[PDB]
């Protein structure tokens, strides 16, 4: 149901839980990367240009 | 407040021996009732072990000794 | 229809004094670049200030030249008279004058008083000294005025820094209240000279161009 | 792509600007200068770096 | 051809105009490119990839 | 329409028939949102069975891409049609133009790395000016298989669920045509002989526009059907 | 430190005019022009059609005997249309209307605090003697751009995009201006392009209102 204390709680559990981000040619060892994540509205995995 | 660890590795120099150290402190720290010995900030466990790490009051020669200690006490409260 | 969410001064975490860090937050949507932009180019184009206008100084006569006993030259002095930070009062301008010799270094706090004149980082060196003859003397008028002017608009010319502030930058950064999805947290940095507080010449930024909507307000 | 374009448009030099024989005191006023438009990007002035 | 067209209405031969920046509100210190080109939209959307 | 053509989007355009060009020439009786009635011209006409002709247009149907086919009229009343011209605009197209896209007033140049590698910034007013938004009618199929240990009904009431899905729903088991459904709602209410009633998928809005309902010969029917 | 004030409103139309503000000291032009225009831009108040009624139609994908525009086309077209209602915020209207031929804006039997800038903005077009649309349109003040898909019950209440801004393209435009005595005196000229439903100097009033309110914190 998506109740708005979920949300709140939500916001915990992602503070300092990196995930790996990674391509479907994984080339080389760079291919998987561990960012933190920060939460946002969209549908869309925002990337960081410098890697 | 974490971004790297490369303090702790200056520390503790294998990049790899850190891992297990600080996933054994956090593991102590997280389903036991075991204090931190830095005062955390609303963070998750693994960076208070990696924090713990950086300034130098922990490692693995730390972490056996002192839960040898516990080991000896607890059996030594038996009497 | 009018409701808008007030920013509030979160926090004034600052670096050491004269490098004040002012974040607030939240800001509607866009309003953070739009208040950002007005305080930044009302503070660095327009402040009521003091800076020194021109140096007469007696033993040189054009700009590119050399006094014997100095062991910098004469550009490097203009240039430290650059940022002679002062703070004058109602006098729009005064003349100082910096009679000294001797073998060491030059600072500002070696300069005549003259009563409401005062320095207010006394420690910013002029040139230095490192002979017996040498004897230096310079007539410094600061004047009062607004913004920056270059040299090469308006007896030596020198560019004249009236605003306070030295670097103003401002920053965006999304913020988020309990529910709504885009707001704005306008992140304020700036250092300034000395005479002023940044925390004051922000509000000194903000009467200025509330002042400038006061006539077409609905109060 | 980006980066590398805007810096080298930065990090460049042309004989004129709006203020080109100009001497700075650091960083802060060559900033100070830009953002007012006293002053070109690509000036070729004598700033005091520390 | 496409510059006489150009020259018809009473915009720039260069095919290039001035902006001002939206956010800053001062010049863009070069003349840029801006036109009416063809856009399409893809069938690849996100929510039916998320 | 495109600004910037080649002249060969007309030729696409009335060849790919989705256009209703018109088959013999006169002049437009009655245009309606849903036909288009064409008084054809004396010359043409046959000595016998001549009368006049009407194209029915195709509303709003699935494609085979779930994108949106759609006939709209753009022609007037009392307007002279030649032979051979279109009648009807049809999906992304504009008076016999294929028409793919937008037009749009684009400006190449960097705006702080939000189009770094390939991506294009897009303001609010494109959005606002309602272009890129595009139909998609989905179908959703929810069959009622006799299997074992006994049928399973369409009926409207389901065990363990609330009223609250099942507002929608009537008496009979079927969702209102119309009804602004929202992801994870009932639409029909089906149930096995022991709950596996089909819902709308995850994250995806819309609104039921035509439910059909074939049945066997031999279970008769249901008030809906 | 002189203070401008609104000198002239040169009403060229009826939808966009020419606002001057005098004067303006050397560097405060650029400043004032970018926050009106971008407080205009965003943050005007105004109203705009939001939910449509239509007797006898269920869903905006469906299509009505007699009109020869889909449904879906009339409510981007009521979407298109601007409205200046006086006292209330929220007002609901009738539109009724038989007979072959266009359905203007002006068909609307508004009330008395109620005024449609526009009557020219066709609706849909009826082809045929015996056929009528009765739609209640709804209205209501908002601000900024609130579609249909962001807010929060019959089968019968089209949900319809609302923009609610009646401005539409705000250009500045600063010079000297011809004082007695003085230089360094910047006249700024907004060229602003309003829809039709507010007045330009309540406008400029507004800005100056929340501009000032904003600085109100420090």
């Amino acid at each position: 149901r998506e109740e708005a204390v979920v949300w709140d709680i939500l916001d915990e559990v992602i503070r300092e839980h990196p995930v790996l981000l990674n391509r479907a040619p994984t080339l080389h060892r760079l291919g998987i990367q561990a960012f933190e994540p920060v939460l946002i509205e969209g549908k869309a995995i925002q990337l960081h240009p410098l890697v | 407040a974490r971004v790297t660890v490369q303090d702790a590795v200056e520390k503790i120099g294998n990049r790899f021996d850190l891992v297990l150290v600080a996933a054994r402190r956090a593991r102590q720290m997280q389903v036991g009732g075991k204090d931190p010995l830095v005062p955390e900030e609303n963070d998750k466990t693994t960076v208070i072990a990696l924090r713990e790490i950086e300034e130098g009051l922990i490692n693995n020669q730390i972490l056996d000794v002192r839960e040898r200690q516990e080991q000896q006490e607890q059996e030594a409260a038996e009497l | 229809v009018t409701e808008f969410l007030k920013p509030r001064l979160v926090d004034i975490e600052q670096v050491s004094s004269t490098h004040a860090k002012v974040t607030l937050e939240p800001l509607e949507r866009g309003f953070g670049h739009t208040l950002g932009n007005a305080l930044r180019r009302i503070l660095l184009s327009s402040m009521p200030g003091c800076a020194v206008t021109e140096v007469e100084i007696d033993g040189v006569l054009h700009e590119y030249s050399t006094k014997e006993g100095v062991q910098e030259d004469i550009l490097e002095i203009l240039l430290n008279l650059k940022g002679l930070a002062v703070r004058v009062q109602g006098k729009d301008e005064v003349i100082l004058t910096l009679n000294k010799s001797g073998i060491g270094p030059v600072t500002a706090a070696d300069i005549t008083h003259d009563g409401d004149v005062e320095i207010v980082k006394p420690q910013h060196v002029i040139c230095h000294l490192t002979d017996e003859n040498a004897s230096i003397s310079m007539r410094i008028k600061v004047q009062r005025g607004r913004g920056y002017v270059p040299a090469s608009t308006r007896r030596l010319l020198v560019d004249a820094c009236y605003s306070p502030v030295e670097r103003i930058a401002y920053n965006v950064e999304a913020a988020r209240v309990e529910q709504r999805t885009d707001l704005d947290k306008l992140v304020i940095e700036m250092e300034t000279n000395g005479t002023i507080d940044p925390e004051e010449a922000i509000r000194r930024a903000a009467t200025i161009l509330a002042e400038q909507l006061e006539a077409f307000v609905d109060l | 792509q980006d980066v590398v374009l805007g810096l080298y448009y930065m990090t460049r030099d042309c004989v004129n600007a709006k203020g080109e024989g100009m001497v700075l005191t650091g960083p802060k006023e060559a900033e100070r200068l830009y953002r007012s438009g006293l002053a070109s990007l690509h000036a070729r002035v004598k700033v005091r770096i520390t | 051809e496409i510059k006489e067209l150009l020259k018809l209405g009473d915009l720039p031969t260069s095919g290039q105009i001035r902006l001002y920046d939206g956010r800053t509100g001062e010049q863009f210190e070069r003349p840029v490119t801006v036109g009416y080109m063809y856009m399409l939209k893809l069938n690849h959307l996100v929510d039916d990839k998320m | 329409k495109p600004l910037v053509g080649t002249g060969m989007e007309r030729a696409v355009a009335v060849d790919s028939g989705v256009t209703a060009v018109a088959k013999r020439g006169g002049v437009v009786q009655y245009v309606d949102a849903s036909r288009i009635v064409i008084k054809v011209n004396e010359d043409e006409m046959y000595p016998g069975e001549a009368g006049i002709d009407i194209y029915n247009l195709t509303k709003y149907t699935r494609s085979n891409q779930n994108t949106c086919i759609n006939q709209m009229p753009c022609v007037s009343l009392g307007e002279p049609v030649e032979r051979g011209d279109v009648l009807a605009d049809g999906p992304s197209t504009d008076l016999g133009e294929l028409a793919l896209g937008q037009n749009m007033r684009v400006a190449f140049m960097p705006w702080n790395g939000y189009n770094f590698e390939d991506s294009i910034l897009v303001s609010e007013r494109v959005v606002q000016e309602d272009r890129f938004t595009t139909i998609h009618i989905q179908e959703l199929a929810c069959v009622s298989r006799d299997t074992k240990l006994g049928p399973e009904e369409i009926t409207a009431d389901i065990p363990n669920v609330g009223e609250a899905a099942l507002s929608k729903l009537d008496e009979s088991g079927i969702v209102y045509i119309g009804a602004e459904v929202t992801g994870g709602d009932i639409l029909v209410g089906k149930v096995t002989p022991k709950d596996s009633s089909l819902r709308v998928p995850n994250g995806v809005s819309g609104t039921v526009i035509d439910v059909q309902v074939f049945t066997r010969d031999g279970v008769e029917k249901d008030k809906r059907a």
